[PDB]
């Protein structure tokens, strides 16, 4: 049942993610928005699952948390279907330019 | 067998597929004969010289269009990095695992390479870069036994 | 009585609102008020011995104020009351209703969210506590707000 | 009273047959991965 | 396993949290977080 499973590597930028949202989800520049939030005490952008908010945990009232739904990365469409129905993360690396 | 066409599959009507027969690579003539009669691919890497801008990755795959061996005769090699790469994350030989295409006689067969989401009229993420990419370089390593 | 309409199965309500509706109804069940606005206006108006004395619409208007550091009509509603000058104008919870409502109707969507946030939270606090001290049937031992949950 | 669901998997037979066959007529092998056979 | 290995690439939600961000309550990362342009995430997902 184990076949060699072809590896794909795909960068995703969050700036493009948040900007590309439909209007209802409140797309937003990431830089401006972030800088506003750190500048002030609180606030968010974004839809319910794509938002950039401050944290509600006991620790982390200050920690800024920026959350990205996958369903809006539409990674399933960066290839044909039928090439492989199961598609599963090998790992995630983060670059914070 | 050498054509560059669009794909006829249900998915991949848009994916641009560019197929190269080996029999026209005449790899058997880049050495004497009698040095080794059996000549067989160790692996294939693909370089897609092009301007792929940060942050963007090329998307393509390499089928093989004939019956050889390996796994169901179906082993893709998914070109993403775009520079001198193979379908493996961290490539290594002597790993215990066959590399994809290892074992293909270098005459028989057909080698195809498919960029998904190519065709512009039906909007496509790779149309732009595929306009920009100059040409495809394939690095074949074939051990002469 | 719940409706199985698709509308009920999709649109995502902030909870602590559904609850707040439950509590307004459980309150209106007793004393037979003319509308919910009579329950928040009335109960939330003068209800001593606990935080219940706090008024809802006062919170909705003070939340508009929360909205800005400091149409002129709405300004005649907020100047219509007198928080910083002339003590408290004592406008009726009716004029509170139009005042806060008007002041919000011209307010942004995200800030409308956060005002539902703070508003719904506090309103839950008061409606909870009042539902504790009264309207909670003495048959069920009720006591703390959790045992209310 | 609530109505039954559509029972995919059994339909999955139809559309998977249509898929396979489509891949035969168009010479596409078992996945869409195209083949050039002798 | 590498962390996140096995996540289907549709379902789920991915969040990223800078601690000690908010400036009004003094915070070590407020400055840089003003400076950081945007986040790049490199996903490697094997198509089986």
């Amino acid at each position: 049942r184990d076949k060699r499973a072809l590896e794909v590597e795909r960068t995703v930028s969050l700036a493009e993610v948040y900007a590309g949202l439909p209007k209802d989800n409140g797309p937003f520049s990431l830089a401006q928005e972030i800088d506003k939030l750190v500048s002030q005490g609180s606030g968010s952008a974004g839809s319910g699952n794509n938002n950039l908010a401050f944290g509600a945990g006991t620790d982390t009232k200050t920690s800024l948390q920026a959350s990205v739904s996958f369903a809006d990365l539409k990674i399933r469409e960066d290839y044909p279907a039928s090439l492989g129905k199961i598609r599963r993360i090998k790992q995630i690396s983060v670059t914070l330019p | 067998n050498n054509n560059l066409a669009f794909g006829a599959g249900t998915d991949t009507k848009t994916s641009l597929q560019a197929s190269v027969s080996f029999a026209d690579l005449k790899i058997r003539e880049d050495y004497p004969a009698s040095l080794g009669k059996i000549r067989r691919i160790k692996q294939i890497s693909v370089t897609l010289p092009a301007l792929l801008g940060p942050y963007q990755d090329v998307q393509a795959i390499l089928s093989y269009g004939d019956k050889a061996g390996l796994a169901n005769g179906c082993e893709a090699l998914a070109v993403s990095h775009g520079m001198n790469d193979s379908g493996q994350f961290q490539l290594d030989f002597n790993d215990g695992k066959f590399l994809p295409f290892e074992g293909i006689a270098i005459d028989q067969g057909t080698l195809t390479l498919s960029f998904p989401n190519a065709s512009m009229p039906e909007k496509g993420k790779q149309a732009t870069m595929l306009k920009t990419l100059n040409d495809i370089i394939l690095h074949i390593r074939y051990t002469i036994k | 009585s719940m409706a199985l309409s698709q509308q009920n199965m999709d649109i995502e309500l902030s909870t602590l609102s559904l609850s707040n509706e439950l509590l307004l109804e459980s309150i209106k069940t007793e004393s037979k008020l003319e509308n919910y606005t009579k329950v928040m206006e009335m109960l939330s108006t003068f209800r001593p011995s606990g935080a219940t004395p706090y008024h809802d619409a006062y919170e909705n208007v003070r939340e508009v104020i929360q909205l800005q550091d400091p149409a002129p009509q709405g300004v005649s509603a907020l100047v219509g009351l007198d928080y910083i000058q002339s003590m408290k104008e004592t406008p009726t919870y009716a004029q509170w209703e139009n005042a806060a409502g008007v002041l919000t109707a011209g307010l942004n969507s995200q800030q409308a969210n956060t005002l539902h946030a703070f508003l719904d939270e506090s309103r839950s606090a008061a409606l909870s506590t009042y539902y504790i001290r009264q309207v909670a049937k003495a048959a069920a031992a009720i006591k703390s707000r959790d045992d209310l949950y | 009273l609530f109505l039954p669901q559509i029972n995919e998997v059994m339909m999955n037979y139809w559309q998977t047959l249509a898929q396979r066959v489509y891949n035969l007529r168009h010479n596409l092998s078992i996945d869409g991965q195209p083949l050039y056979l002798p």
